[PDB]
């Protein structure tokens, strides 16, 4: 038992006599034992869940399902009931109907009342003689014994105007309009899994006007579909090799289901994924994430929808390097039909050796905090959740000149000049360092050779030089003076364009590959005089756009910066 | 007309009314409920409203939803009352519109991370503070300005800055977003305010109740700055369809109610005719 709709519609007037039939109802059964009873709610509901009075004018026939008028109407009862609307205009009342307020356990019936009386038969258009204002829309389960769910006629219309010749007509369809009785029935039991929608055109014919009205039919679903693989895939092989992060999607698969019925409120409570136990290392390092998505599939030239569940497999912690294992994981799927999944996971350890000797040089004219070379593992861009730190050990322990800091983006170290005087000495000209590549989580480490040659000559800078490269504004004063961060000893000039506010802003940097890079690395952020145009937290004078954490993202004209006041200027 | 703040004022001035109010509040938050109901149906708390932009609107709504008994429509607790270039120029020549305009822009145009595009709650707070205390001849002129080409429609779409507030990584279910909006006090009251003033009608000639364009426009613009915050769908010059950031997917058997809830924003002749007649 279920109501075919949730809203029936009826127009009322003043002084309609008793015994006037109002409307029909329909309640299609589910089992061959069910008889539709119809009981009425004992309150004339007004607007927004407000009781007005008990029903005392409308009675019902439970057998035919006939709402009709028990008593007559007047102006006095309706002006009485309009008072209790509490500041709202009386436009539509409604009743509640039980059967054995929500569909399908209850059905509310609307009544749109007019303060005027019943107009004449010829004073009404046949569009207002055939069908109501609210075009219907029905709710039908799948795979149920069909019956009668709708009737066409307007009962007070033909009850008060019987002399108007009116016909109704429907156009391999299971639906049918019977002759000599304008009830609508359905031949066979239907399924949404074949087709979900049935829109039709019902034709009313008066004397003379032919009126076409749309007629939608919606089919509802039951859980008639076990979970199904797309094509035979039951397992998924994956290797946890380089990432080892707290959370990375390891394995991914799809499962088809034509059942839609466990919707998003109760979707967690019905489609169950269960990691089968057996090792505590899996339960401390793995989990299964699950969500569906609706897709549209074709059945007989139509487009119905179904659920494609996606099961992915997620890590739980930072896996260390020393893991040298493999497992098979088993997954239960419950579509409350019972499905099993597998995952061959292989967690392979990582070698941490380096090339043994990093032969390189450095010019003598360089200044403090100038980048030279890069120390890194053979797989630089493979590490995700493993911290690798770099240090130095000078051999003579007397000629300390250089240092290494580690960026955790690439997990790699960058050489920087720490001292000027030790590089300035002709004694410490070829230096031998033990670059030791360490680790934080598990103390596996390695080491390597660093030979560096102090090469070139030394020339003093100018008399009025500032301490940073970006103080200069023109091109000549940039390269004829030396700032801090450059390993060349002089500052470099990059020249932009006249295309307005661009990223290509003309400036003076220490290195044209490092300072206007758009990234503030570990080297530049040590002391804020090196690269102010990538690492400042300050104010900008001129049309520009600042960087996303910090810095100048785009400028106009020439851009110089005073890092002593955290101020920058941009002007052609 | 007694608002709920003064209704609580007259409620706290009496002993029986306060007793039945706190009794029903301990009931909600048999016979104890029904006696309190049949007493408090004559209270000044019964049928108390609130105001738009009033001081302590939150307490008024928390009092009003406290007496409410526990559904597509609900009762509104309120008083039932180049072109876009010129709109922005008319804003920037006044001082009150300029300050709050630059306030919500300089808040909502601040990217934090490469992942987090903007801060959500501060942007919504700035947009609410903009659309509460600005005279409505400035808000409606900038949000509703008639266009003929694509660039005007793009400026009109970018006016509430949808890159931070409107769009998200996904389009969730509209029914879930309705449940989230009806969990909160303010969003549920603004949604009931929109439902009471912007339904379609078969009797009135403009399909709007009381033929009131102003109440439907105020009920529209009062939803800005919440999770159910609508905007345009594209940069169409003439095609004007507003929508919240959701869709009909994931609906299950609740598809028809989701479609009917979405047709309030997508296919409302009342709201579209109100926008068109305001544009004339
Ligand atoms: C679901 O599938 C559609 C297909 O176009 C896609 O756009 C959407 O991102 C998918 N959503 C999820 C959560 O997978
Ligand atoms: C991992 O274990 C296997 C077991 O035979 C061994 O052969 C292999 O050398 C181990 N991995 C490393 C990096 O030592
Ligand atoms: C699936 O869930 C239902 C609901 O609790 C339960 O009765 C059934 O036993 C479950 N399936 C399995 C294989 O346990
Ligand atoms: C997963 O491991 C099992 C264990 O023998 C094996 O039979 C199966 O073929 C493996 N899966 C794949 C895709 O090779
Ligand atoms: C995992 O490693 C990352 C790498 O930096 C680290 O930031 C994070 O705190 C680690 N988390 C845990 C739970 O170990
Ligand atoms: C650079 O030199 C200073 C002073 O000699 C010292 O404190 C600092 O630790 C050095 N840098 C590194 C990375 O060792
Ligand atoms: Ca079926
Ligand atoms: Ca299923
Ligand atoms: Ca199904
Ligand atoms: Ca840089």
């Amino acid at each position: 038992l279920y109501f075919s709709r949730d809203a029936y519609w009826e127009k009322l007037y003043v002084d309609q006599a008793a015994g006037t039939p109002l409307l029909y109802v329909h309640a299609l059964r589910d089992a061959p034992e069910e008889v539709p009873s119809f009981r009425l709610g004992q309150h004339l509901y007004g607007t927004y869940r407000t009781r007005l009075h008990e029903n005392n004018w409308i009675c019902i026939q439970e057998d035919t399902g006939l709402l009709y008028l028990n008593r007559s109407l007047d102006h006095s009862s309706w002006e009485k009931l309009s008072v209790r609307n509490h500041g709202f205009p009386l436009l539509t009342v409604y009743l509640k109907v039980f059967l054995s307020c929500q569909w399908p356990g209850c059905a509310r019936v609307y009544f749109s009342f007019f303060n005027t009386s019943f107009p004449a038969c010829s004073s009404l258009k046949p569009r207002e003689l055939c069908f109501p204002e609210t075009r219907p829309s029905f709710r039908i389960r799948e795979n149920r014994p069909p019956g009668t769910f709708h009737q066409f006629r307007l009962l007070p219309v033909q009850f008060l105007c019987p002399n108007i010749s009116v016909a109704y007509r429907l156009l391999g369809l299971p639906f049918r309009c019977a002759p000599d009785s304008l009830e609508v029935s359905t031949r066979w039991a239907l399924d949404r899994e074949q087709r979900e929608k049935y829109e039709l055109v019902a034709v009313c014919t008066v004397h003379e006007e032919v009126v076409m009205v749309p007629f939608p039919v919606t089919v509802y679903d039951e859980d008639d579909s076990a979970p199904t693989f797309p094509a035979g895939v039951d397992t998924a092989s994956a290797v946890v090799e380089f990432k080892r992060k707290e959370d990375t999607v390891v394995a991914t698969l799809r499962v088809f289901d034509a059942d839609v019925v466990p919707a998003s409120g109760e979707l967690v409570r019905r489609y169950t994924s269960t990691l089968l136990p057996g090792d505590t290392w899996a339960q401390q390092t793995f989990r299964v994430e699950h969500w569906p998505n609706e897709t549209s599939v074709q059945a007989n030239g139509s487009f119905v929808r179904a659920t494609v569940h996606d099961y992915r497999l997620v890590l739980n912690r930072n896996l260390s390097i020393s893991e040298n294992r493999t497992m098979q994981l088993a997954v239960l799927v419950n579509d409350s039909g019972v499905l099993l999944l597998h995952f061959n996971v292989s967690v392979l350890p990582v070698s941490l050796h380096l090339p043994s000797t990093y032969s390189l040089s450095v010019s003598r004219r360089a200044r403090r905090f100038a980048q030279i070379g890069k120390v890194c593992v053979e797989n630089c861009q493979a590490f995700s959740g493993i911290n690798v730190q770099y240090k130095l050990h000078s051999s003579g322990a007397n000629c300390s000149t250089l240092g290494v800091v580690t960026s955790a983006e690439d997990t790699s170290g960058i050489l920087f000049v720490n001292d000027t005087k030790a590089l300035r000495r002709p004694k410490c000209a070829e230096l031998h360092y033990m670059v030791v590549a360490t680790d934080q989580q598990t103390s596996r480490q390695a080491q390597a050779q660093l030979l560096v040659t102090v090469e070139g000559s030394y020339v003093a800078e100018e008399a009025g030089c500032p301490l940073s490269c970006a103080v200069s504004k023109r091109r000549l004063e940039c390269e004829e003076c030396g700032g801090l961060g450059s390993p060349t000893g002089r500052c470099e000039w990059r020249q932009g364009d006249g295309k307005g506010i661009t990223r290509n802003f003309s400036t003076c940097s220490p290195s044209t590959k490092t300072c206007p890079d758009g990234h503030c690395d570990v080297v530049e952020t040590q002391d804020i005089n090196i690269c102010p145009q990538d690492c400042l937290r300050g104010s900008i004078v001129g049309g520009h756009e600042p960087g996303e954490p910090r810095g100048i993202k785009a400028g106009y004209g020439t851009c110089n910066c005073f890092p002593e006041e955290e101020k920058c200027f941009c002007e052609p | 007309p007694v608002d709920c703040v003064r209704a609580n004022e007259l409620c706290a001035a009496e002993s029986n009314c306060s007793s039945r109010y706190r009794t029903l509040r301990q009931c909600l938050a048999n016979k104890e409920c029904q006696a309190a109901l049949e007493v408090l149906q004559e209270s000044p708390l019964y049928d108390c409203r609130c105001k738009r932009g009033m001081k302590k609107e939150l307490q008024c709504l928390q009092i009003y939803w406290s007496i409410h008994l526990g559904e597509f429509y609900e009762a509104s607790p309120y008083e039932p009352v180049n072109h876009c270039l010129d709109a922005a120029k008319a804003c920037n020549l006044n001082d009150n519109c300029k300050k709050l305009r630059s306030s919500y822009i300089s808040i909502c145009n601040r990217e934090i991370s490469p992942t987090e595009r903007c801060n959500r709650r501060k942007c919504h707070k700035a947009l609410r503070q903009f659309f509460d205390r600005v005279p409505s001849e400035y808000t409606y002129r900038m949000l509703f300005c008639s266009c003929q080409d694509q660039a005007c429609a793009e400026r009109r779409r970018q006016t509430i800055l949808p890159s931070c507030s409107y769009e998200d990584k996904e389009k969730p279910n509209c029914l879930d977003l309705r449940g989230v909006c009806r969990t909160d006090h303010l969003c549920r009251s603004r949604l009931a305010d929109f439902h009471a003033n912007c339904r379609a009608s078969y009797q009135t000639v403009t399909s709007c109740p009381a033929d009131n364009y102003q109440a439907c426009l105020g009920s529209y613009a009062g939803m800005i700055g919440f999770d159910m915050t609508p905007n345009y769908v594209d940069s169409s010059p003439t095609g004007i369809v507003v929508s919240p950031w959701c869709s009909c997917r994931g609906s299950g058997n609740m598809e028809e109610e989701c479609e009917k809830f979405l047709r309030d924003f997508t296919e409302n002749p009342c709201l579209r005719n109100a926008i068109q007649a305001f544009g004339n």
